[PDB]
């Protein structure tokens, strides 16, 4: 492991920073120092989930919440393949991060991504709930359920 | 700004937390919005991810790019050796690492201090955990202000309990403890402060000593610190047996006298306070376990002392027997045994190494030339501080000052007996071996009664108020008859309970005759000595002349009354005294007290007195 | 932002297409 962290070969440590996602090595890859790791989730952020899952991670423990709720937002109104449930757990962490300071963010930009996360985030689970029940309900025939769970278990939808 | 990064939000953070404790409420909004986005840092108080090989091995492989959150930076040969370097010295993660000295290049603190790259990530971290811990104080402080709103009072409190404790509030709800985190959290900074002298010891048996002067600095004050949230949490009675045995432990492994013992003293004072004494875990047939189990010891002196504060805090149990159940217990036992307890306690010298902490705990760099000498004439062998710069705080001292003063009120409102045959065994030792000097047990307690009330006139007011209580009756009896060293601790102790008008004018009126000391028998014994000095002295006498000039001009610098009577008081004549024992033969410490008197005499005159006085003077110099 | 229109919807109680 001294020969890996000792190189300088770049397209390495990206392919490096992949593999240790993969492998499920949280361990090692949180606990690099560099902001290298930090940039290169930057662009692949709003690509996957589990990307911006890391890079959510990175601003947490840097105290920088209102980031963290800034991404966790976004991919919630995303179009990514991502599902309701999912969503709804994104919405409620970015619904805490905004909620506590942020130093260098003014009050009212920290309450106005608060509100918005708290409205989706009740919204949602509206949606689960109707979703649930609605696949449960012995009086649906089976064809229409497929339907249903296609409609509602991904972005979430209008009132 | 408003993108800080973890430095500046923690040290912004601490200065809103100063605003609401000096009466500033202009930063409510701004205050709550900080603690929200720093949630992830009060949930751990202190804790420095081990050293993996995968980020040692990767950073110096492709020391090209690197990815941190969202931002990306470029590695050059030279910045990439501070990290290794910075790691190695904290024993960091290499990741963890680069962020601390990347915030130094973005700051640009390297112009400011003028400082190696490397040297500043010291800094930095060191930082990070003084404004996280310092910060947590203040809250728990500000929660428990009473001269504050009762509602904005209540609001930091709720929020200590899961911020800091991990405690949710009421309205909802595998994970740890606070206590058992916070054991561990202290563990590590004695570890980091141990291995810093052991390497900076072998480099140096340069540029970095003041930078390691910080970081010493910055560690006994993260100590401190936590020491300080401990007893705070303890004192919500959120403890256990376990902890407690645990402490017990820990003392009785304790190696050295420094300032981490006097920080824990507080501590091991509150554990016994809500376990012992009848004022928290009421559970009486738990305290007689732990009797057994206090009454290996590295250090005779802190087993003596703990044993005689646990002896004084659970003897006011058996007080009555109506508010709790003593059925098929013998009490002349018992009593025979904690006596016997706390005179082993005391021949070991628990009041000894107690004065030796108050006075090490108020070590002022500069006195006040009016008082030098006093309370400084004992027999001291407990072995002193290194004489390191490790200044004290104020909530420290304040809480040291009232455990002090209840172990105080306890240990005469529970036993006066023990009080009475420990005088008289001193007693009929010095009389039946006047050359030889006997124990100064009472002695060092009256002086550590004085230490404790100091600067507090509410505590000291009790003393005044009920002429029929305990510690009227205590300071009315501790006047009768006695030796040199007594009257002079009980004038030093009087001294000191003079912190206002108030307490000065009710001093004036005890000591004189409305048996006990009065004024009459002060002024003859002067007189006595003077016409023996005029027609040798021995160190007490001279201890006994110098404690009643410096209670007269006490009194006359803090009461009024007093001033304008024994000024002109026919029967005393106190100017004509220490005027002839000054003109005589004595050394210069009793003329500067007379001088100080004088003084304090002429502190608010008129223009008859200045002709006294100047006509007494051109008498006695002409 | 609701807006109820019972005219035109989907028969929740029938297949598609």
């Amino acid at each position: 492991y001294n020969v890996v962290n000792d190189s300088s070969d770049e397209v390495f440590h990206f392919d490096m920073y992949e593999w240790y996602i993969e492998k499920g090595w949280t361990d090692r890859i949180l606990s690099i120092d560099s902001p290298h790791v930090i940039t290169y989730l930057q662009r692949l952020a709003e690509t996957d989930f589990r990307h911006a899952e890391l890079l959510c991670r990175f601003y947490t423990t840097r105290s920088r919440f209102f980031e963290a709720a800034q991404v966790q937002t976004n991919l919630a109104k995303s179009d990514l393949n991502i599902s309701l449930k999912d969503r709804i757990i994104l919405l409620s962490r970015a619904k805490g991060n905004a909620s506590v300071n942020t130093i260098g963010i003014s009050r009212q930009q920290q309450q106005q991504l608060n509100h918005e996360a708290s409205e989706l985030l009740e919204i949602a689970h509206i949606q689960d709930d109707l979703l649930e029940r609605l696949v449960a309900d012995p009086r649906i025939p089976e064809e229409r359920k497929a339907e249903i769970e296609e409609f509602l278990d991904g972005p979430i939808r209008t009132l | 700004m408003t993108d800080l990064r973890k430095l500046e939000a923690l040290q912004a953070l601490h200065a809103e937390l100063v605003a609401v404790r000096q009466h500033r409420f202009e930063g409510l909004q701004v205050l709550e919005t900080l603690l929200e986005e720093q949630t992830d840092a009060f949930k751990a108080l202190i804790a420095k991810p081990a050293r993996d090989t995968k980020d040692r091995e990767a950073l110096g492989k492709e020391p090209k790019k690197l990815k941190i959150g969202e931002e990306e930076y470029s590695l050059n040969e030279d910045f990439v050796n501070d990290c290794l370097k910075l790691a190695d010295e904290l024993d960091l993660n290499e990741k963890e690492s680069a962020r601390i000295l990347i915030d130094c290049d973005a700051e640009g603190d390297v112009e400011t201090q003028s400082r190696p790259l490397w040297e500043c990530g010291v800094i930095r971290f060191h930082q990070e955990r003084k404004y996280l811990l310092d910060c947590m104080r203040l809250i728990l402080e500000i929660a428990a202000d009473e001269d504050i709103d009762a509602g904005l009072q209540e609001s930091f409190g709720v929020a200590a309990e899961d911020k800091i404790f991990g405690i949710p509030p009421p309205w909802e709800r595998q994970v740890k403890k606070f206590i058992p985190r916070c054991m561990e959290a202290m563990k590590g900074v004695r570890s980091m402060l141990q291995c810093m002298a052991d390497k900076a010891n072998a480099r140096n048996m340069l540029d970095n000593q003041e930078t390691l002067d910080f970081s010493r600095l910055s560690l006994v004050e993260q100590h401190e610190c936590l020491a300080s949230i401990l007893h705070a949490a303890v004192q919500r009675h959120h403890a256990t047996i376990a902890d407690f045995q645990d402490f017990i432990k820990i003392l009785r492994k304790w190696d050295k006298y420094d300032h981490f013992l006097i920080h824990l003293i507080p501590v091991l004072a509150a554990y016994i306070t809500e376990f012992g004494s009848p004022e928290g875990m009421g559970d009486l047939q738990q305290a007689r376990r732990l009797n057994d189990f206090i009454c290996s010891w590295a250090l005779p002196v802190l087993g003596a002392a703990v044993r005689a504060w646990w002896i004084a805090e659970h003897n006011g149990f058996y007080l009555d027997d109506t508010v709790q159940d003593l059925r098929g217990i013998n009490l002349d036992e018992e009593d025979e045994q904690r006596t016997k307890q706390f005179l082993d306690a005391l021949k070991e010298g628990a009041f000894d190494f107690i004065l030796s902490v108050a006075a090490d705990c108020k070590a002022q760099e500069w006195q006040d030339p009016s008082q030098l000498g006093a309370r400084q004439w004992l027999q001291r062998k407990i072995p002193s501080l290194p004489s390191e710069p490790f200044p004290f705080s104020h909530f420290l001292q304040h809480s040291l000052m009232v455990h002090l003063e209840g172990f105080v009120d306890a240990t005469i409102s529970n036993l006066p007996d023990v009080l009475r045959k420990l005088r008289t065994e001193e007693d009929e030792q010095r009389q039946l071996r006047p050359n030889h000097e006997q124990d100064m047990d009472l002695e060092r307690f009256l002086i550590i009664i004085s230490y404790a009330y100091e600067g507090r006139p509410d505590a000291a007011m009790s003393f005044w108020e009920d002429p029929d209580s305990n510690l009227a009756g205590f300071l009315q009896w501790a006047s009768r008859r006695a030796s040199t060293p007594l009257v002079s601790a009980f004038c030093e102790m009087l001294r000191c309970l003079a912190d206002n008008e108030e307490c000065a004018t009710a001093a004036h009126n005890f000591l004189l005759d409305e048996q006990s000391l009065t004024w009459s028998q002060i002024f003859k014994e002067l007189e006595y000595f003077t016409t023996k000095v005029c027609s040798e002295i021995e160190p007490e006498s001279a201890l006994m002349l110098e404690c009643y000039l410096r209670l007269i001009a006490k009194l006359a610098t803090e009461s009024e009354i007093a001033r304008k009577r024994l000024i002109m008081d026919e029967d005393f004549n106190l100017v004509d005294t220490i005027l002839k024992l000054s003109v005589g033969v004595i050394p210069h410490r009793l003329r500067a007290c007379i001088f100080y008197v004088l003084k304090a005499l002429m502190i608010r005159k008129t223009h008859e007195e200045l002709d006294a006085m100047w006509r007494w003077v051109e008498a006695w110099m002409t | 932002k609701l807006v109820i229109n019972k005219d035109m919807r989907t028969d929740l109680f029938s297949p598609p297409n």
